């Protein structure tokens, strides 16, 4: 009654016989924006089934020099599905996330992955000048992977300039594969501002590091991805307007 | 404690705005769970975790 | 007007005083609150918090791998693994913890800290350990038949992937003060030692080592006082 | 009717003014009950307490907790400002400006950022002094100058009239000035990490200067003056301190642990990554 | 007497603070007040009045013909006609109006503007207009088929010689500061933008065009912060 | 053309949601927007060597500086109070320990023609006695017009 | 809101005049038809103002 | 604000005075107290 | 003048400007050697009892 | 990325070892009728 999991949003569906519980992060649910909190006046638009369902990413296979890798939220989902086409046309982007990695391998294999989440996860330039001018910075595909995800460089500083072992403030979960084949965090929206442009601003990236590395003996599967399949629970969209992709 | 009769007077204030004031009223709430233990399903510290 | 007489403490400035002061808005309502997820109060919520202990700290750990403790098949009977102090506003593994660096700002603590060993194996690895707490006294334990005397818990690898040894508060004073040693050595905590209490084994095919991941935190008994400036920062220049 | 289908927090609030006291616990020799095992897959930190790991006595604990809120932690004066007024010979300028950043000086700046959101007033105090250090009886301006006001142009420029801004006037020799600040970002909070771009269009991939800059934290310009007619001799630093007060934090995140370089970035070395715990000999030799 | 501690903040003068002065005249009853018509009590009832926007502020404007929009029978269909930001406190069309004068003490606003436009034609001349608001994102829409998927109101030439575009607070922040770009362009409200709907149509004998006049204000829902001096004055020596 | 503008709003215009609106519409009024000091005067007392007067008389009139000027000109009538602070430095800056004399002469009143003149006394005329490094003067004023 | 017994005083005066007081008392009231809508018959926003 | 007029006394500092002086500690809480054996409240005790 | 208290494990200043004066959280003391002397109050801070 | 745009169902191979994809009626009539394509191939269902 606690190991298998079965998660059902719009027309998807996710189903998992080894897991560890569910995260709920920060005590909270996603919900829409109550009136005394609102701002803007017009009317938001909230297609519910449509746009809040599971989306799958494409799988990040798994390696013994990998260093892990992060995603930035909306910002993979503004180009897919109709999530893609509705943050495209509105101003104001409002909703949580249910999030859900699949990393199996065979009771053989052993590893640890660290799966956070990062709310306003700012990446930071890698060099040794204290001038603002001639310092470096990262560039707009690297704070925006899209879809395609990015890599750490630091994976111990998080390259942002801070200790990983201290990420388990954000919430998390690992996937250690003698116990669980996934993890599930359920994030809240969460900002300082009720509703914000899904374009030009990330609420929060995902995180999935090898704190302990892949090992297999000779013989066994080589191959292990790590697939990642996000759900925007509760969306709003306001500000209807033209279409703008970045 | 003791400090009997000893008639304390601080949050008086002098101006007619609130941000003027001083510190604090304190607040002695507190709130763990919701950091340590964010999960869905409760667990006991008797039972193990996963079963 | 009102006769009045001034004292010692005037037109000095103290950085903690509590005072009012004059507004320069006068009539200014701010912005509007929202509710926003996931709000503290005290620091003491953080400091239950487990992050992880860096025990492999030493050198040539490279990067990452400092975090790692390495087991594997050992071939005499009753070995050492790891050690470190408990104090967690000292040098060491706990310089790493959340709990480490709040600490540190602190001139004192007290409570009941708690270590939490994690061991990423194969699902086909087993074993058992002996997590030891000693207080303070003569050094380090020399063998498993010494660091059985003090508080101990026994672990079996298994479904159940972590086990947690409880470093009960054991002092003369109320606190201790956070300090180098020599004379506030007088403070030290004890020290924690991690022994095999049989053996790591593991079938054919299998890896032929594995790695725990050690994380420590407080207990509700936990408190500070003497708030002051952490040790850990150092500018040398205005940053532009 | 006729279509049907169209048709909270697990984690509560309690006061604790000390620390939590020890019931007294007996031996347990049974199956089935089992304190010690955790599983930290689930994130979730270990519940095991002293009582159910050894045997314990009863301990009575008057302890306080009352030091360590976000209040009397962050209710501190600490420096977030230098600023160098001439006025002297040669080359003068008259008067210097100081845009609103508290990021500047590191030991103030790693305590705010362990918290994402913010939302607090402030008292600031101006302790000013001379080169070398003294005080004179001489006369100075101190006027803030809001986003979108103009900025004075010259000692004596019609900007220091400040009909509208505020401003502080006083003396070398008098006590350091002091005022209230209100919470004044558009935005509900403060926030120190800003992942995003303030404007729309095309982001150089070489170089993004623009990358995690908040507009919400631009508070406007600081101005000094020496109150005057032709000039002083003199060579001044303004030293700045802010103390946080009615102060609320948000979402906790690690303390940094790489040395800062720059104001506004989190920019840190690729070279030379510092460990965050230092080395020891062996692994196996606590001391 | 009472023994006291000052503190910082003595002897400072804070131009807004709020303290008993000396009366200079003991005694003193000033002249009778009497009622006088139009008195105000707060800026915003100021703000809600409609002045004019000077929309053809361009160069080679002359003097007066600045305030007005030339309407004339078009040849390609779907054609713009005027354009101008909606941001009241920034140098623009706005720079005119009441409310952008009032805007501009302030460093902060929040509100629903309101945009009227008056048709000065013959009574012969007919015509429709599409008057449409978009929200910040990418500049200026470049057809009325981009126009059409903002907020816009259909105007018909007629009787009622006035249309009104309401433009509703669409915000992510609860209030906007009033300044430049290229930081502070994240504030940008949005673009006002005005198009033929059909064509202005004319009989023979009539004037072959006419003018618009545009007029701006603001709603029951509008406020302010911040107070400040604004930037449009400028003086160098003391008036003699 | 009825001079009345469009009461036309935002729910008649498109459609809108609930908003429950707590910002504040307090800083705006006439008294926190005009509650403010700025400079309605400046006067210059050289008392040095050469050619010495040992006095300045100053007009009142606030309109001799413009930022001040252009929010009063914002009305036709108004009727206040008023809180006068008179800071004082020497000719670059500094302050010395010298007295002062600030002294009102309302119209018909006898201006003083010197230094020591017998105007001075000042058995009527409000004066402020203030030393430069004192904190600068301050008193309150009626209002004192004729008219209403 | 909040502010519990916070024991504010400011408009208390140490002189005999009333112009020698402090700001305000505020004031809330406003009228703005009289400048926005100055006319004789009344127009509702549902109608049009001409017929 | 409130007329004052300063006396003689003023800026003296009095060792045996009784004054309250500003914490440096806000929100400081002491270890608890314990009972120790043998306490004195007044000398006399210890003059007999 | 600055008075600034050092608590135990707390950064000594190394310089006269050096950083430790910052003092975001250690409690110090301005004041003018013109000033009455500086005055405050200690509690009692023993980890013992 | 294409495929899950549709009704899709994750399985996990473990203990239970059946997953079964439910294919909902998506229809524009009541009924389709059963017959070859390119002309009644109108009523073709989907694909999996
Ligand atoms: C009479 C002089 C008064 C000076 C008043 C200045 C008040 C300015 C508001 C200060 C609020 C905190 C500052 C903002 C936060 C950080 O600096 C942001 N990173 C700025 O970029
Ligand atoms: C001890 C010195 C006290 C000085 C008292 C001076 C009070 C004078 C009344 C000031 C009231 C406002 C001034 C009158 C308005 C404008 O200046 C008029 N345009 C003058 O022509």
């Amino acid at each position: 009654s606690d190991r298998v999991a079965q998660l059902t949003v719009g027309n998807s569906s996710i189903t998992t016989q080894e897991a560890a519980n569910i995260v709920l992060a920060y005590g909270e649910w996603p919900e829409y924006c109550p009136d005394t909190d609102a701002t803007a006046v017009d009317k938001p638009t909230r297609p519910d089934v449509s746009v809040n369902r599971f989306y799958t990413l494409d799988s990040k296979m798994w390696q013994e020099n990998s260093t892990g890798w992060y995603w930035k939220f909306p910002d993979v989902l503004n180009k897919t599905g109709v999530f893609g086409q509705n943050a495209q046309f509105h101003y104001l982007y409002r909703s949580g996330f249910c999030l859900h990695v699949q990393c199996n391998a065979s009771k053989f294999h052993q590893g640890a992955l660290l799966v956070a989440v990062i709310p306003e996860f700012v990446i930071a330039g890698r060099g040794s000048n204290t001038k603002p001018n001639e310092a470096p910075h990262p560039g707009f595909t690297t704070t925006f992977p899209g879809t395609t995800g990015a890599t750490f460089h630091d994976p111990y500083v998080l390259d942002s300039g801070v200790p990983l072992s201290q990420a388990l403030i954000y919430p998390h979960q690992w996937i250690n594969l003698r116990t669980n084949n996934c993890a599930t965090v359920i994030v809240p929206y969460i900002n300082a501002v009720p509703f914000d442009s899904a374009i030009n601003h990330s609420n929060f990236g995902l995180i999935v590091i090898p704190v302990s590395p892949l090992k297999y003996s000779s013989g066994a599967t080589t191959a292990i991805p790590i697939t990642i399949t996000i759900a925007p629970l509760n969306s709003e969209f306001g500000g209807l307007r033209q279409a703008v992709s970045q | 404690a003791t400090g009997g009769s000893t008639i304390n007077f601080t949050n008086i204030n002098y101006y007619k705005d609130s941000y003027a004031a001083s510190a604090t009223r304190q607040d002695f709430t507190q709130d763990p769970k919701k950091f340590t233990q964010p999960v869905l399903d409760s667990i006991r510290e008797l039972s193990a975790p996963l079963n | 007007g009102i006769p009045a007489e001034l004292r010692p403490g005037t037109n000095q400035f103290l950085t903690t005083d509590d005072d009012t002061a004059a507004p320069i808005l006068p009539g200014f309502t701010p912005t509007p609150t929202i509710h926003i997820p996931g709000e503290v109060h005290s620091l003491l919520e953080l400091c239950r918090v487990e992050t992880i202990l860096e025990v492999n700290n030493t050198t040539e750990a490279t990067g990452l791998t400092r975090l790692l403790i390495p087991v594997s098949s050992q071939n005499k009977a009753d070995e050492l693994c790891a050690a470190f102090m408990v104090d967690p506003g000292r040098i060491g593994p706990w310089q790493s913890t959340l709990v480490g660096q709040i600490c540190r700002y602190y001139t004192q603590w007290s409570g009941s800290l708690k270590v939490t060993f994690m061991f990423t194996g194969s699902f086909m690895a087993t074993g058992k350990m002996l997590v030891a707490y000693s207080p303070p006294g003569s050094a380090q334990p020399a063998n498993r038949e010494t660091a059985m005397l003090g508080t101990h818990v026994i672990w079996d690898f298994g479904l159940q992937s972590s086990v947690s040894l409880v470093i009960p508060w054991i002092s003369n004073t109320h606190f201790r003060t956070a300090k180098t040693g020599g004379n506030y050595d007088y403070y030290t905590a004890g020290v924690v030692t991690l022994w095999y209490q049989t053996n790591y084994v593991v079938p054919p095919e299998t890896p032929g080592e594995a790695y725990i991941i050690a994380m420590g935190a407080d207990l509700y008994k936990f408190t500070l006082k003497i708030c002051k400036d952490t040790d850990e920062v150092t500018q040398q220049a205005v940053l532009q | 009717d006729p279509v049907e289908d169209i048709i909270r927090a697990i984690s509560s609030a309690t006061n604790v003014e000390s620390a939590a006291n020890t019931t007294p616990s007996s031996h347990r020799l049974e199956t089935g009950r089992v304190p010690a095992l955790q599983a930290a897959e689930t994130g979730a930190t270990s519940n095991a307490t002293d009582e159910n790991m050894i045997e314990t006595r009863c301990v009575v604990n008057r302890n306080g907790v009352l030091e360590t809120t976000i209040n009397h932690f962050f209710s501190r004066s600490g420096l977030v400002g230098v600023v160098n007024l001439t006025d002297g010979g040669t080359d003068t300028t008259g008067y210097v400006t100081w845009d609103i950043d508290i990021m500047g000086f590191v030991q103030l700046r790693r305590k705010c950022e362990m918290f994402t959101y913010m939302r607090f007033n402030a008292e600031f105090t101006f302790v000013t002094t001379t080169k070398n250090g003294e005080a004179r009886p001489y006369m100075l301006q101190y006027m803030y100058v809001p986003p979108g006001a103009p900025k004075p142009t010259g000692r004596d420029a019609f900007q220091w009239q400040t009909a509208t801004n505020p401003s502080v006037f006083v003396k070398l020799t008098d006590p350091p000035a002091q005022v209230s600040v209100p919470f004044m970002s558009p935005a509900s909070a403060y926030q120190w990490f800003y992942d995003g771009y303030p404007t729309f269009g095309q982001h150089p991939e070489t170089s993004n200067t623009t990358y995690g800059l908040c507009p919400n934290n631009m508070m406007g310009t600081f101005a000094v003056r020496v109150v005057s007619r032709e000039a002083s001799q003199l060579k001044l630093q303004t030293r700045v301190y802010m103390k946080l007060k009615h102060v609320r934090a948000w979402v906790p995140r690690p303390i940094r642990s790489q040395p800062y370089l720059l104001k506004n970035f989190p920019n840190y070395d690729s070279s030379k990554i510092t460990n965050s715990a230092r080395d020891r000999s062996s692994i196996k030799q606590a001391n």
